[PDB]
RNA sequence: CUCGAUGUUGGAUCAGGACAUCCCGAUGGUGCAGCCGCUAUUAAAGGUUCGUUUGUUCAACGAUUAAAGUCCUACGUGAUCU
RNA sequence: CCCAUAGUAGGCCUAAAAGCAGCCACCAAUUAAGAAAGCGUUCAAGCUCAACACCCACUACCUAAAAAAUCCCAAACAUAUAA
């Protein structure tokens, strides 16, 4: 949470975390969702909206990430961390404020 | 197998002694046979002369 | 080179009695 | 702490006996080269130091 | 450039001794040997 | 200062354990003590260079038998740290008058009253 | 859920009305006239007294031995005083003001001429003996702070212990005799005058057991 | 830098790492707590 | 193990984890009752610095070491180990596990040093002008401190320090 | 000479310091160590 | 150690070396804006003034200089000189 | 590593003392957080620690350097059965 409310949110647009909370392959994802979820973290920008989806589907995990470029960043955290995610999440953030400015 | 899982030195095995007895008769007595047929020239001796 | 002073305790130089 | 001046022999030729003492504060220097003795100099040249700054102490 | 002051073993600085593994392995065979002359004068 | 040393009654009373290392018995003392002195007496106080002539143990790695009496083992004490002391053994018993000129003092402490300088048979 | 446990409770324990510790002065009240040899084996060897706690929990054991002049005792009062809070804590002496006198000839003199003037005091400290104590309603990580600071100022090796760890100490070092595998002693060969080694030994080695060098403890030594 | 025999980090900043050799104590919000190891 | 990938289809980029093929420990051990895996094999102090086969089981593909904690190695070992595998890449005897070098980058020719049982990194280590006194000689040291308890064959122990 | 009791540590006779390393305090070491054990 | 002799200040001459660096080089920190400084790491290749008084080493003073360094060399060197 | 609301700026003293100049108390809301352990503010703000939650960070709690003046100073070696 603190390493992400360094970088901000300014260049993501809309945040999506789609994960099963039944299954046993979605805690990665889950932690991920209470990084972005911190106040710290969206207080960074207003602007990018949150959505946490809960199905029951069965299907894996996705975390859904759009940037105001109009470019899509997802990430399954079936076979990933919530580190590795967080890296992944951050080093796009640097990457898609460099091209809008 | 390591480099320190077995002596760098090779392992040697001795002969059997019931074989080996066997073995040095033959050999004390080839050389003994010898000695009886004369098959020797020059003779160098290690003595032990005042100390 | 100063000059010092001197020692204070005289006598004491009794032999023993045996 | 510096040679000696008179005439000595050869002591003052290798051995600084003078001692010179300067207070950074004030600037007052003062010399002393009566003694054999560097140490026996500095002590009395620091009791004119200190006799000297006595009185500049009374002066301030 | 590294001397030792005065003579080598003797004073207040001296050259550095030290006890090799010969010299321990000396001194306890000659113990072992005092060892046992301790027990033959116990009876 | 340094002087003659006042060795404790304590180290020369053997523990059960010493004896199953020397394998002597208690109960059956050796007679007689086997010297050999293995150290100079050079560098040593004068007392022991005086005791180490009263042992006539002059002469190193040179056996000297003595008796195992408790004014012999005194001398013994004070020089202990200069020679090596085992006890006598006497495999086949004292020499006799017929074998006096057969003996030898083996490296064991043996003393045998026959000396053949013949290989055995057995 | 964090397991927690329980506290001590301190307060049983009572605390002196002068809790700070007291003065020491350079020289004892009325000067020594007669002047006293330099008598080296008063630091020589371990200490036969105050070697125990008294009335605190906590104090600096004395690792070596050395002399405690004026200067060494405004180190200990003012560091202590300073780093303690007289409302729990109380700091008392376990060593005397200095009462050894010292001889300092005039610079310069040569040697003869008799012996020099007295010029200061000292305390003689042996190894193991503690120098100051402590106590009150703390624990020892609330002392140990400024123990081992004032410590490894003193002219002799130190260190702050406390109740349970010189008994720790003490305890480690006879577990270490009992347990050593080393067939050779330097007690047993020692007494026993193995190898002549009482040639180049000191009689003070019968009873200090290797243990001790001079005025230096080798807490190392079995 | 200031040499020191002891290394002691100056705040929470402040962090250990061992290069050349020796170990340097190095704070990017307080330069000052710079210490090289003697 | 598992691998990550990352694909950009459609100016989107999509990171996916997945599940590749996981070795797994001979079976039967000598000894069972081992509580790390260098002694259940009986290995403990009989490896040097120079068996590969055996570093090579706790290093990652780019010669970095393993975590404590994944390979269960004992603490003891870890450091045994991660010693071992850093003079093996001193000696050149792990050409496979090179450091990872960013696109567009290629290393400068450097002298070629031959060196075994290298302890310290050699751009840190500064020459021994001053030999000294042989009472306080300056040595070169040599192998690792930690493999002193190695099984020695020969009567003279290992000398740590030329 | 320096009298037994000095500032610095004296050096020892080589008898004395030859005595000193043979004295050496031998820790027991167990035949398995204790890690290697459930 | 040397008295059946190992010749003393300071200067002249020629300098050898150490670095605990005065100047020039490369760096860290600063109560480093810049210009000047302070402090620390590294560096001994090169350089380190001319004069009045004093036998002087020093010191004071004049005019300069990027700087007018600290020490060792039988208080470097008198079968080279004064 | 993560995280921090509130009776209340406790009373007294004090121009002002608000957890953090002194003195007294040191109770209590919330599942969870000291009438405050370290910084800071003229006083307040502000940054941490001790809380909860998450979770097997499943830590060592024994220590410390260097400089001289002709030119470093045996050469070398971690591996074959202790003599
Ligand atoms: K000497
Ligand atoms: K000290
Ligand atoms: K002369
Ligand atoms: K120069
Ligand atoms: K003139
Ligand atoms: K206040
Ligand atoms: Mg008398
Ligand atoms: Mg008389
Ligand atoms: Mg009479
Ligand atoms: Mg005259
Ligand atoms: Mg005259
Ligand atoms: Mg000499
Ligand atoms: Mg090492
Ligand atoms: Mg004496
Ligand atoms: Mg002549
Ligand atoms: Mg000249
Ligand atoms: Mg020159
Ligand atoms: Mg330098
Ligand atoms: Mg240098
Ligand atoms: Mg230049
Ligand atoms: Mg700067
Ligand atoms: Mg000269
Ligand atoms: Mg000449
Ligand atoms: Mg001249
Ligand atoms: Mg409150
Ligand atoms: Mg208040
Ligand atoms: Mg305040
Ligand atoms: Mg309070
Ligand atoms: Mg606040
Ligand atoms: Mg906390
Ligand atoms: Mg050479
Ligand atoms: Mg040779
Ligand atoms: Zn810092």
């Amino acid at each position: 949470a603190a390493a992400l409310a360094r970088l901000g949110l300014r260049p993501v647009k809309q945040v999506r975390v789609q994960f099963c909370p039944f299954e046993k392959n979605v805690e990665s994802t889950r932690t991920f969702l209470q990084t972005v979820s911190s106040e710290k973290v969206r207080s960074t920008n207003l602007n990018c909206s949150v959505i946490a989806d809960v199905r029951h589907d069965g299907s894996e995990p996705c975390v859904d990430v759009l940037f105001g470029d109009g470019h899509r960043l997802i990430m399954r955290g079936a076979h990933l961390t919530a580190l590795e995610m967080l890296t992944a999440f951050a080093s796009h953030i640097r990457a898609r404020d460099a091209a809008g400015s | 197998k390591t480099s320190l899982s077995s002596p760098p030195w090779p392992e040697v095995v001795l002969p059997d002694p019931v074989e080996e007895t066997r073995h040095h008769a033959e050999v004390v007595k080839k050389v003994n046979e010898m000695i009886v047929t004369g098959q020797y020239g020059r003779l160098f001796a290690v003595v032990h002369f005042a100390s | 080179k100063k000059s010092g002073g001197s020692s204070k305790n005289l006598g004491g130089k009794s032999s023993g009695r045996r | 702490t510096f040679r000696a001046k008179g005439a000595a022999a050869q002591h003052v030729n290798k051995t600084d006996s003078a001692v010179r003492l300067v207070h950074i504060p004030t600037g007052l220097v003062v010399e002393c080269q009566q003694e054999r003795s560097q140490i026996k100099n500095k002590e009395i040249a620091f009791r004119v130091l200190r006799a000297r700054l006595y009185q500049q102490i009374i002066e301030k | 450039r590294g001397r030792i002051p005065g003579r080598q073993w003797i004073g207040k600085h001296r050259r550095p001794r030290f006890v090799s593994l010969r010299a321990k392995q000396n001194m306890i065979r000659r113990l072992e040997i005092e060892a046992e002359n301790h027990y033959w004068l116990s009876m | 200062k340094f002087t003659r040393s006042r060795i404790p009654e304590k180290v020369f009373q053997a523990s059960p354990e010493d004896h199953e290392k020397y394998g002597g018995d208690p109960q059956n003392p050796h007679k007689l003590h086997i010297v050999t002195r293995i150290k100079s007496t050079r560098r040593r106080p004068y007392w022991e260079k005086d005791i180490i002539k009263m042992l006539g143990l002059e002469k190193a790695h040179t056996p000297q038998v003595h008796k195992n009496i408790p004014s012999v083992n005194a001398k013994l004490k004070v020089v202990k740290h200069l020679i090596r002391i085992k006890p006598l053994k006497l495999p086949q018993g004292l020499p006799a008058e017929e074998n006096m000129s057969n003996t030898c003092l083996k490296s064991t402490g043996e003393l045998v009253v026959q000396w053949h300088l013949k290989p055995v048979e057995q | 859920v964090k397991t927690l446990l329980p506290v001590p409770s301190f307060e049983d324990v009572s605390i002196p009305e002068k809790p700070k510790l007291r003065f020491i002065e350079r020289a004892p009240l009325v000067p020594k006239v007669r002047r006293e040899p330099k008598n080296l084996s008063d630091i020589r060897g371990p200490s036969t007294e105050a070697t125990e706690f008294t009335e605190g929990n906590f104090a600096i054991l004395a690792l070596g031995g050395g002399y405690l002049h004026w200067g060494h005792f405004e180190m200990m009062r003012l560091t202590i005083n300073r780093s303690m809070d007289p409302k729990n804590m109380f700091a008392i002496w376990r060593v005397p003001a200095p009462f050894k006198p010292i001889t300092r000839k005039s610079v310069g003199h040569r040697m003869g001429g008799g012996k020099g003037a007295i010029d200061h005091y000292v305390t003689p400290v042996k190894a193991g003996r503690l120098v100051v104590e402590m106590g009150g309603r703390c624990e020892f990580e609330e002392v140990q702070g400024f123990l081992d600071q004032v410590a490894h100022k003193l002219p002799f090796a130190a260190k702050a212990v406390s109740r349970g760890t010189l008994e720790k100490m003490r305890k480690d070092q006879e577990e270490r005799e009992r347990n050593n595998q080393n067939p050779w002693t330097f007690e047993r060969i020692a007494t026993a005058n193995m190898l002549g080694i009482r040639k180049v030994l000191s009689p003070y080695d019968l009873t200090h057991k290797g243990k001790y060098w001079g005025k230096f403890y080798m807490p190392k030594r079995v | 830098f200031k040499n020191k025999t002891v290394l002691k980090k100056r705040c929470k900043d402040c962090y250990l790492v061992k290069r050349r050799g020796r170990w340097y104590v190095y704070c990017k919000t307080h330069p000052r707590h710079k210490q090289r190891q003697m | 193990f598992r691998e990550v990938v990352e694909t950009q289809e459609g100016k989107t980029t999509i990171i996916e984890g997945r599940i590749t093929a996981t070795p797994k420990e001979s079976p039967n051990p000598p000894n069972p009752s081992g509580q790390c895996p260098i002694c259940r094999w009986n290995l403990k102090h009989k490896y040097n610095y120079d068996d590969v086969l055996l570093l090579s089981q706790f290093i990652r593909p780019h010669g970095g070491m393993l975590p404590r904690k994944i390979t269960g190695l004992c603490q003891e070992e870890h450091r045994k180990i991660e010693e071992c595998v850093k003079m093996a890449h001193r000696a050149g005897l792990l050409p496979n596990h090179r450091p990872r070098l960013p696109e567009g980058v290629v290393p400068k020719s450097k002298p070629q040093l031959n060196r075994y049982l290298t302890r310290w990194a050699p751009g840190s280590v500064k020459p021994i002008y001053k030999k000294g006194p042989r009472w306080n000689r300056v040595r070169m040291p040599v192998g690792s401190p930690l493999l002193r308890d190695n099984v020695c064959y020969s009567r003279t122990p290992w000398k740590l320090y030329h | 000479g320096s009298k037994a009791v000095t500032r610095h540590r004296r050096v020892m006779h080589f008898q004395r310091q030859k005595l000193m390393a043979v004295t050496e305090y031998i820790p027991p070491k167990p035949a398995i160590h204790p890690s290697c054990l459930p």
